[PDB]
């Protein structure tokens, strides 16, 4: 029996058996670092989708960008409502920008103790709300 | 029968046990080129030796210049001259060789200025044959040595083609006309029964602490190999000698290492007195285990109790440097806090002497061959070996020296491999076994699995445990031992009035713990009867009736003027206990210790002397 | 025994620090050259991003190849779009600026 | 009388039709020990002798106890019971693992991965081995602290979400930490080829510093940090 053969025979044993996989998301305790990793994935997917929607409209949809903005003004929405549209753009952008630095700090092998994840984690979370409210006010 | 499937395996050599003893024997056999199968009920890491904290002895001369012969003397003196010196010679000489082997396997030993394996003072070790003061030969991985030892031995065992039967409860030895053929084992995973046969069989199952109510050992230290030897009719040795480690948490009974006493730790009573200086003058609180804990159990019965209920004592690390505690002993720093809530830096640890090491086990050669006692002489059982706490070469004698058992593990595990390697080659025909062999072992399983009784396993285990705890304790008198002997005999007849519940095949922990109870009881019977039969005080076994050390001579005065006491009239001999399985009767015999060494000119025999550190 | 999987990881961190540097540089200096390099880093980083998600969730030999192909065609068409937007329209920087004062 | 409720996952493969379900046990805490396992042992011995689990030392060094109590992967002998009687303690088997029976997981693959990294000392020419102790400075010894202590309880690897999804191909923290444990071991000569063994998207690069491993470790170690330190070596090694 070898290492590779052990795994190879582990899978045959279980996948053809009436054994149940134990609960995981149903039961495992939610923590800030774990939940904040979920949001980083979400915001990444959310952002790239937006960027793709922007490119795949430059090649596909008619007109120019100035014509498109003049079509947004057609709805002449409330200044608060246009601020809400603006805030929902920067919020997922900023979170990912701040937490992205936190990931890059980690990659340097720095700030990887359990207290530090809740410290810098809040510091990312707080920087987010501030830089999003800050940028939407321009 | 026929309700069960049989799967007969064929191998060169079987090793029953995945501790340090078992692993070293297992992979060592594979290294010699043998088709070796290791049969273990636990995963190798989970094996107890992982709990070992103190260290591993070897006269490497890393702290001060040292001779392995000095280590020889200290082991035999500690054995209260029940230690067979042919085995001690072999162990103490291979000691440096075997340790340097482990450091080369990759065992992360602590280091010093020189970059050599850090050694430190330990329980009852001296230089210049007991004259040169304190000896520093305990090589350690800073309070987690057995953990590293087991992990590196296991780690290195993946280099070879050893077939690991992980989570397999071995039931009985495959036996035919005295000759051992291997083992019959239950596969915990699916309930199946497997007959693993070989030309040789190594038995390294470790001790049987769980016979008593309070021990330091694992829940799985159930003397299973001892029972397999028992049920084969083959004798057990010195099973009444049970080590009481002086320091263990008053609560759940977890261990606080003797390394605490070697690094500068002192034991404090109810008045705050350095009370070990009152008994031992030369070694003080770093004396032999058979005397230190017996001085402690004395203090409990005095009325000088040191606790909320005046039942336990203290181990003090109040005056120890906090800088040293972080480096040398971090494993006790956590476990004292978790099991008691004790800051090892500010507060003293509440300690109580409880069961730790089983001296006896399976009679064995210095080479490691299991012995039956025929015609008042010795006979090597063919293809049967034993090593570790499971065995009894009696390299420890009446009292095991501190940090020698992990050495005992490596050395004699290794020895078992060499004995097989030299006596026969791999590919030698495996002796074939009967079609209806180990048939009663399966029936012992089946009858127990569908057991309609009245006293469930858990209840009977406790009845055995607390009995041993008050009868076969630190001190023992004839009257108390006599009650204990028929009290333990009582519960053997109860071993059919037992009610089991779980009646499945896959992982019946209910069934295996009951099989463990049969093995624990078979251990218990021989343990208590040997103590009642022995009418002297020797090492760990101390009779209050006969506090005299009875030898072939009165070794207090010169040897010349006396005539030798007849062998059947003195008590310097090995207890050979047998027990009938059906009646539960403990009939026992005796055989002499070995005094001659492997070479007199290289290592002199140490004649019996006065016993006090 | 070439080390390709390690270099890919290093590459991903390199574009991250480049894209981190670009977002303030594009604010301070919003030029046509900044438009293209922003389109270059943005599409690449995201492509390697979703790539990580695909290797994580999309199990199976046959299904994973199609997902990687889909992601490649998507990223190609995205980078093409952004470059077309930089060349034949206002350009990312100036388009973002216009969108903001609205 | 101080009664505490325990909700425990139970599935018996020796009963046809029986599917996964919870079972509650009531226990007086003044009769019982302070640790979770003490309660698991108490109900096994007194209430229901079918609760099949793994236990050995009850000391926190063997790693049998590994299970998910109240959403966290720790040792049952290290987690002390919540004296809060208003709360019911939930005992579960280690997350996303094939249940053999009641809280007993199939760790075969987990061990099998550990075998693949070769957790033993490797010297380029060990024809002189066995006879002389290898030299190592006190400083080079500290480089191993926080790494060897790992008892392979499989709490950390089983807490990682990447190991939940890609357990087949990704090694997980437990195994990866030991890979590092042997990487900076000064005695080992095979440091370059050990890193080259991780040159694929799955073996090492399924880590995304989710950090559940460090957070759940019963022995207090930091597997993630050691993984992060591997990644750095993987980028900055010649040849
Ligand atoms: C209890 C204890 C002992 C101890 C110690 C600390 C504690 C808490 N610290 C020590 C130390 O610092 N230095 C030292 O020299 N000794 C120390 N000790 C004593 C020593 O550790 C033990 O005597 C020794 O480790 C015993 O090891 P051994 O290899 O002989 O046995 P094991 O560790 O208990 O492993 C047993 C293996 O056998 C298998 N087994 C048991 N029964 C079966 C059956 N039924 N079928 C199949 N396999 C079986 C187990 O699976 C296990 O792997
Ligand atoms: C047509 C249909 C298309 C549908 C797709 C919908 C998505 C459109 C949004 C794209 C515009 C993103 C810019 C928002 C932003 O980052 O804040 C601008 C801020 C204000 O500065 P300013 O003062 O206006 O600019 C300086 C000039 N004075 O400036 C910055 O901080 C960012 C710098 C600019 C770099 C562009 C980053 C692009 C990020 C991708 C976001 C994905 C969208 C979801
Ligand atoms: C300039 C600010 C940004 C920084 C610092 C940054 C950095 C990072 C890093 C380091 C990761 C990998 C996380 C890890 O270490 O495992 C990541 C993930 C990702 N990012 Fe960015 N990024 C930024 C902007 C963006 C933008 C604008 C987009 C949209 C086009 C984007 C899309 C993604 C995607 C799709 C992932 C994959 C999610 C994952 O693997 O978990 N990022 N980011
Ligand atoms: O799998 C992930 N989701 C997940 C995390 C926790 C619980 C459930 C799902 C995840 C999230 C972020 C980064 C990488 C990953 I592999
Ligand atoms: S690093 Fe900690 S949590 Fe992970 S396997 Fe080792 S002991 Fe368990
Ligand atoms: S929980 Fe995770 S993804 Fe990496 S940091 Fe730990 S293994
Ligand atoms: S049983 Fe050994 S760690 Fe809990």
């Amino acid at each position: 029996t070898t290492a590779k053969e052990e795994m190879e025979r582990f899978w045959n044993k279980n996948l053809g058996s009436n054994r149940p996989l134990s609960p995981h998301i149903t039961i495992y305790r939610w923590s800030l670092p774990m939940a904040m990793s979920i949001c980083h994935r979400g915001t990444g997917i959310a952002l790239s989708a937006g960027v793709s929607l922007f490119g795949l409209s430059a090649l596909l949809l008619p007109g120019n960008f100035e014509s498109h903005l003049e079509l947004v003004k057609s709805l002449c929405l409330g200044p608060t409502l246009i601020y809400t549209a603006k805030f929902g753009i920067v919020f997922p952008l900023m979170y990912h920008t701040w937490n992205g630095i936190r990931h890059l700090i980690w990659d340097l092998g720095k700030g990887l103790t359990i207290p530090q994840l809740t410290q810098s984690g809040v510091v990312v979370l707080i920087l987010t709300v501030l830089s999003s409210v800050g940028l939407a006010a321009m | 029968s026929t309700q069960y499937p049989v799967v007969d395996h064929e191998f060169d050599a079987v090793v029953v046990g995945a501790g340090g003893a078992g692993l070293r024997a297992a992979f060592g056999l594979s290294e010699a080129g043998f088709n070796t199968a290791c049969v273990t009920k636990l995963f190798p890491t989970r094996s107890h030796t992982v709990a070992a904290q103190g260290g591993i002895n070897a006269a490497l001369g890393n702290m001060e210049e040292d001779n392995w012969r000095w280590h020889f003397y200290d082991t035999v003196k500690g054995s209260d001259w029940l230690g067979d010196q042919d085995a001690i010679h072999y162990m103490t000489e291979q000691a440096p060789a075997s340790v340097v082997e482990l450091e080369n396997y990759g065992m992360p030993f602590s280091r010093t200025e020189d970059g050599k394996i850090y050694q430190r003072a330990f329980g009852g070790q001296s230089l210049k044959f007991g004259k040169g003061g304190q000896a520093h030969r305990c090589c350690c991985v800073a309070d987690r040595t057995g953990h590293s030892l087991l992990h590196t031995l296991y780690g290195r065992s993946l280099r070879y083609d050893t077939s690991y039967f992980v989570e397999y409860f071995a039931l009985d030895l495959l036996m035919e006309n005295g000759e051992c053929r291997g083992v019959i084992a239950l596969c915990i995973e699916d309930g199946s029964i497997h007959r693993i046969r070989a030309r040789n069989t190594v038995v390294a199952t470790g001790g049987y602490g769980r016979t008593y109510f309070s021990c330091t050992s694992a829940h799985t230290s159930t003397g299973d190999g001892t029972a397999m030897v028992t049920r084969a009719g083959l004798p057990c040795q010195d099973l009444e000698f049970v080590q009481f480690h002086p320091t263990g948490i008053y609560g759940a009974g977890c261990l606080i290492t003797e390394g605490c006493r070697g690094e500068g730790g002192i034991l404090i009573n109810s008045q705050g007195e350095r009370f070990m200086e009152r008994y031992a003058p030369v070694a003080k609180d770093l004396a032999s285990r058979d005397v230190v804990s017996r001085s402690m159990t004395l203090e409990i019965r005095e009325g000088r109790g040191c606790g909320p209920e005046k039942d336990h004592v203290y181990l003090q690390l109040h005056h120890l440097p906090p800088e040293q505690l972080a480096v040398r002993l971090p494993g006790i720093s956590e476990t004292a806090m978790i099991f008691a809530g004790v800051d090892v830096t500010k507060e003293p640890i509440p300690v109580l002497p409880t069961v730790h090491y089983n001296m006896g086990g399976i009679p064995t050669n210095y080479k490691g061959q299991v012995l039956r006692h025929v015609n008042g002489q010795d006979q090597v059982v063919p293809g049967l070996y034993a090593c570790g706490e499971a065995a009894c070469a009696s390299v420890h004698g009446a009292n095991r020296l501190g940090a020698n058992s992990l050495l005992d593990l490596v050395v004699f595990g290794r020895a078992c491999a060499l004995s097989i390697a030299e006596s026969c080659r791999p590919g030698d025909k495996v002796p074939s076994i009967k079609p209806n062999a180990g048939e009663e072992s399966v029936m012992n399983l089946d009858k127990l699995r569908f057991a309609n009784g009245t006293i469930r396993t858990s209840e009977l285990r406790l009845s055995m445990q607390k009995s041993m705890q008050s009868h076969a304790a630190v001190f023992r008198v004839g009257s108390v031992l006599q009650e204990g002997c028929e009290k333990i005999l009582r519960l053997y007849g109860d071993l059919q009035h037992l009610k089991t519940f779980d009646r499945g095949m896959v992982w019946n922990t209910d069934l295996v713990e009951t099989l463990e109870l049969q093995n624990l009881m078979l251990c218990a019977l021989q343990t208590i009867y040997g103590a009642e039969a022995r009418k002297e005080s020797r090492g760990a076994h101390a009779r209050e009736d006969f506090k005299e050390r009875v030898d072939e001579y009165d070794y207090s005065k010169p040897i010349q003027g006396q005539q030798k006491k007849p062998f059947q009239e003195h008590w310097r001999k090995h207890t050979l206990s047998y027990v009938d399985v059906k009646t539960g009767k403990v009939s026992l015999e005796y055989r002499p210790v070995i005094d001659k060494t492997l070479n007199e000119a290289d290592c002199a025999t140490v004649p019996p002397a006065i016993r006090s550190y | 025994s070439s080390k390709a999987a390690s270099l890919h990881w290093t590459g991903e961190r390199v574009v991250s620090v480049l894209l981190l540097g670009l977002l303030p540089a594009a604010y301070l200096n919003p030029c046509s050259a900044m438009d293209y390099s922003l389109a270059a880093a943005l599409t690449l980083h995201g492509h390697w991003g979703i790539g990580q998600v695909v290797t994580d969730y999309v199990r199976g030999d046959a299904l994973q190849k199609a997902a990687k192909a889909g992601l490649l065609a998507l990223s190609a068409f995205t980078f093409a779009g952004l470059c077309y937007f930089n060349y034949h329209d206002v350009g990312i920087c100036k388009a973002v600026a216009m969108l903001w004062k609205l | 009388p101080r009664i505490k409720k325990f909700a425990i996952y139970r599935w018996d493969p020796d009963k046809t039709g029986d599917k996964p379900h919870m079972q509650t046990y009531e226990i007086d805490l003044n009769n019982c020990g302070p640790m979770v396992l003490d309660a698991l042992i108490k109900i096994k011995n007194e209430i229901d002798s079918t609760l099949t689990f793994r236990r050995s030392c009850r000391e926190g060094i063997c790693g049998s106890c590994a299970m998910n109590i109240n959403g966290g992967n720790t040792l049952a002998c290290t987690r002390r019971i919540d004296t809060n009687l208003d709360k019911v303690s939930k005992i579960y088997p280690l997350p996303h693992m094939y249940v053999i029976k009641d809280l007993v997981p199939d760790l075969s693959n987990f061990y099998a991965q550990y075998k693949s990294i070769e957790p033993y000392l490797k010297k380029k020419d060990e024809s002189q081995e066995g006879k002389q102790q290898y030299l190592q400075s006190i400083e080079e010894r500290e480089k191993l602290d926080g790494l060897y202590e790992c008892i392979l309880c499989a709490c950390c690897s089983t807490s990682c979400p990447s190991y939940w999804w890609n357990g087949d191909k990704y090694l997980g923290p437990a195994v990866l930490m030991q890979a590092y444990r042997w990487m900076i071991d000064s005695r080992d000569d095979f440091t370059e080829e050990r890193l080259a063994k991780l040159q694929d998207p799955f073996s090492l690069y399924r880590c995304h510093t989710i950090m559940n491993c460090t957070g759940t470790c019963p022995k207090g170690l930091n597997p993630g940090k050691a993984i992060a330190e591997i990644k750095k070596m993987m980028a900055t090694y010649k040849e």
